[PDB]
């Protein structure tokens, strides 16, 4: 429980200036958050993704 | 009055005849057994093994029945 509110922490605060990249979203999964949750997390942000056809 | 001494010879190969390896029978099926348990214990842990053996086995089975629940399972 604590865990999880850490994360909201990190996540509301220390992550304007401070990455956390050795961390991907199924980590969380089962320890803070369950699976759906962390899909949320996950679909609202843009990634790159591999080119189009027209490269 | 006897004339001759009163024998035959048994089969044998490889210095091994019937009667001796008669006697080993029954060891070399619980050598088998040791082997057959020895190896079924050292992959227990291999999903296939639960799935197909260890899971089937009357009243003690359920204990390689376990589920992940779908909240708690990234994959
Ligand atoms: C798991 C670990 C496996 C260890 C397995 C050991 C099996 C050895 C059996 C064995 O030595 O049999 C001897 C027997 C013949 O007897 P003798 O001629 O040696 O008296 O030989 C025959 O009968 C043939």
């Amino acid at each position: 429980a604590s865990l999880r509110r850490g994360y909201q922490v990190y996540k509301e605060v220390c992550a304007a200036c401070h990455s956390l990249d050795r961390i991907a979203w199924r980590n969380l999964v089962g320890v803070t958050h369950t699976t759906d949750e962390a899909k949320a997390f996950a679909e609202e942000l843009e990634y790159d993704d591999e080119p189009d056809d027209e490269g | 009055y006897v004339k001759k001494p009163s024998y035959k010879i048994v089969p044998h190969f490889l210095g091994f005849n019937i009667p001796t390896v008669s006697k080993w029978i029954p060891i070399f099926g619980i050598w088998g057994a040791a082997a057959g348990i020895g190896a079924l214990f050292l992959i227990e842990g291999v999903p296939r093994t639960r799935q197909d053996i260890l899971s089937k086995i009357p009243i003690i089975g359920e204990h390689w029945i376990r589920e992940i629940p779908a909240s708690d399972n990234p994959f």
